[PDB]
């Protein structure tokens, strides 16, 4: 098998998980 | 069930089960929420080496991504991330010091390099 890449385009997926860093944002 | 399907199973699989709790994170609302799948996440990926040794682009976002956790103040989280990261350096140990694809320097001379930036707020048994 060649396997050229296919990883890379999940990798930027990862880039979107928050949990705190800022967050203004309220009621 | 780490090891008990067979490497190429194990791909797909992984990707189906993290690719949606990524999804969930963003989600469900709250740090509490967050932190819960953040470290599942975690834990998930920990005990998969053998997925994270072939891939390393994703491996190198997952390291990177722990260290970025590592200044998240929500309680566990700082935990998760240190622990998470002594599996992975220990099963993964050769791919931070050979070169690999696509990069020009071995991964642990980025690390070495900024030990403070990245400890930073780390208690001393987590350093």
């Amino acid at each position: 098998g060649s396997a050229s890449g296919n990883l890379n385009e999940l990798a930027l997926k990862l880039a979107g998980l928050d949990i705190n860093k800022t967050e203004g944002e309220e009621c | 069930i780490s090891g008990a399907m067979h490497e190429e199973d194990e791909k797909r699989f992984l990707v189906t089960v993290i690719k949606d709790l990524l999804g969930l994170c963003e989600q469900k609302r709250g740090k509490d929420n967050k932190a819960i799948i953040a470290s599942n996440i975690m834990y998930i990926v920990g005990q998969y080496p053998r997925f994270l040794r072939a891939h390393w682009k994703f491996l190198k976002t997952v390291v990177n991504k722990l260290f970025e956790f590592m200044h998240e103040t929500h309680d566990g989280v700082q935990d998760m991330a240190c622990d998470t990261f002594i599996k992975i350096a220990q099963k993964c140990r050769r791919h931070f010091v050979q070169v690999q694809v696509g990069e020009v320097m071995p991964f642990i001379d980025e690390i070495l390099n900024n030990i403070n930036t990245i400890i930073c707020d780390l208690q001393p048994q987590q350093v």
